[PDB]
């Protein structure tokens, strides 16, 4: 239950009030793609989240140039 | 070449313009001229009625020159050795106005990439050369040790 | 005459040479910031932009970029 | 370091200023400078965006130095005995500008507190030494009475 410990240490949404199921999906999704390049720093991760959004938009907009 | 500035805001954002500054003017339909003439190094196979005219001003002249791909391939005389009757073709790729300069022309010739690198290795020597007077003490040791010197020159 | 003492004596008695000469009655103030030189480059590595650094807070925003 | 003065009143209160005196000046927003650099003997664990800047002028420099707690702990060479390869760590606590002086550095080293006390005991001797010439009369008695002298040196 270490993922519950990261939510309770996160004092913005700790005691299971609102948005605790969405942010739990946010932590677990980033770890599944983290193994392509191991790094431990939050401001690089603020770029590594953005580097997982630019590569995500290459996956989505190439599909939305084909559904359109 | 960028002044460090702050994020813009309702507060006032002073930036030392190290620059000085010009001015501008405007008209009706501008006096448009069409400069026609041979601007690349070949003859394009498309007929004239399909190719396009590109608009150039002072700000986009570096982008019109880059997208033209002025590739000049010619055979010129070889003056890098003792041969008079030698020739050496080149390969040129021009993307800016500074690519006409011999700093970027010689950088695109691989026979001249080793000669600027030769000079950069000689400018690097001149600094620590005359400062330490123990270099000439081991030039005579390299004058003595001729066998171990030539084994290291090939490396 | 020790490398821990003398480097921390010149960095502090040299401040007294900057305090004793400057006339604080003639509209002068001086702020004193404890960093170390290896910490400061890490603090510029800390923020993704120089406009969000920790030294930018003390040079610009706590001083110049401040009402009054 | 305080002049004896009277209580202030509607009568006039003259106080010999043994001092002489200076003057002062003022401006707009003062030319504020930020002196940045390593001022203590470690690296603080708090990040930079939370620690503060302290304002120093001539009157509060003794209070900024005291509240910094410049604690310099290092291992230095031991030159108090016949050993060359001996070391002796120290413990320093600085609260004023006079704490850099060897009067207050040696006072914070317990191996040097006994050597200044040794010297203070020797300066105390020199006064009544050469005034009474009966001291050397009992130095020969201590030269004679060797047993009772060594029993009192341990006390």
């Amino acid at each position: 239950g270490s993922l519950l410990d990261e939510i309770m240490a996160q004092t913005r949404c700790a005691p299971s009030e609102e948005g605790y199921d969405i942010a739990k999906k946010g932590v677990a999704a980033f770890i599944e793609n983290l193994m392509g390049s191991q790094h431990s720093a939050e401001p690089v991760n603020k770029s590594l989240v953005d580097q997982m959004l630019v590569e995500l938009d290459k996956k989505i907009s190439a599909q939305m140039d084909e559904i359109l | 070449s960028k002044e460090g500035s702050v994020a813009p805001k309702e507060r006032i954002n002073i930036k030392y313009i190290p620059a000085t500054g010009d001015a501008q003017a405007e008209v009706e339909l501008p006096l448009k001229t069409l400069v026609v003439g041979d601007f690349k190094g070949h003859a394009e196979q498309t007929p004239l009625e399909e190719r396009a005219t590109v608009t150039v001003d002072k700000n986009n002249f570096e982008a019109v020159m880059r997208e033209s791909e002025l590739k000049i391939t010619a055979t010129v005389k070889n003056k890098l050795t003792d041969d008079e009757n030698a020739e050496l073709p080149v390969e040129l790729n021009f993307k800016s106005l500074a690519d006409f300069a011999p700093d970027a022309v010689a950088s695109q010739v691989p026979e001249l990439k080793k000669l600027i690198e030769l000079r950069e290795a000689l400018v690097a020597l001149k600094g620590p050369l005359g400062n330490i007077p123990a270099f000439r003490e081991r030039l005579q040791s390299l004058l003595n040790s001729e066998e171990s010197r030539e084994k290291l020159l090939a490396e | 005459h020790n490398s821990q003492f003398q480097a921390m004596e010149s960095a502090w008695r040299g401040l007294k040479l900057f305090v004793d000469r400057t006339d604080f009655r003639e509209n002068n103030k001086v702020e004193i910031l404890h960093v170390t030189k290896d910490e400061l480059l890490e603090d510029f590595e800390f923020a993704p932009e120089t406009a969000q650094s920790g030294l930018y807070k003390h040079v610009y925003s706590a001083g110049y970029g401040q009402f009054g």
